[PDB]
């Protein structure tokens, strides 16, 4: 706990104004029908602000 | 996902306006100025990179 | 010796509404002030051994 401190830490934290990935996924009904989504597989680097 | 059902007419085009979107970053080895209050929360942090 | 918080002092009755979640209580010196009561959910202020 700190009260009215200004602390430094090492850490891994996410930068600002960086780039982030915005997946869409949902029920896609396909013009053929085949019902479909935004599904693949994404890396855990080291950490993840979902 | 919901399979469930589909109900054809409405959502023949999938979807319109939008369901939901999660998004996904990436953490990384940061130096990160952090202010506490007099409470103990963050209300801002400054990134030097 | 509190949780493993190691130390000599007076400990006194203090004013440190922690936020819900934390225990060590550091300061800018980095000194080790106020602890919670492990037990119950006091924070008593610790000061130098006169």
């Amino acid at each position: 706990f700190r009260s009215s401190v200004l602390h430094s830490t090492q850490d891994l934290f996410l930068p600002f104004f960086s780039n982030v990935t915005w997946f869409h996924a949902i029920h896609v009904s396909g013009t053929n029908g085949t019902k479909r989504f935004d599904n693949p597989v994404l890396p855990f680097n080291d950490g993840v602000y979902f | 996902l919901h399979r469930s059902y589909l109900t054809p007419g409405d959502s023949s085009s999938g979807w319109t306006a939008g369901a939901a979107a999660y998004y996904v970053g990436y953490l990384q080895p940061r130096t990160f100025l952090l202010k506490y209050n007099e409470n103990g929360t963050i209300t801002d942090a400054v990134d030097c990179a | 010796n509190f949780n493993g918080l190691t130390g000599t002092g007076v400990l006194t009755e203090s004013n440190k509404k922690f936020l819900p979640f934390q225990q060590f209580g550091r300061d800018i010196a980095d000194t080790t002030d106020a602890v919670r009561d492990p037990q119950t959910l006091e924070i008593l202020d610790i000061t130098p051994c006169s």
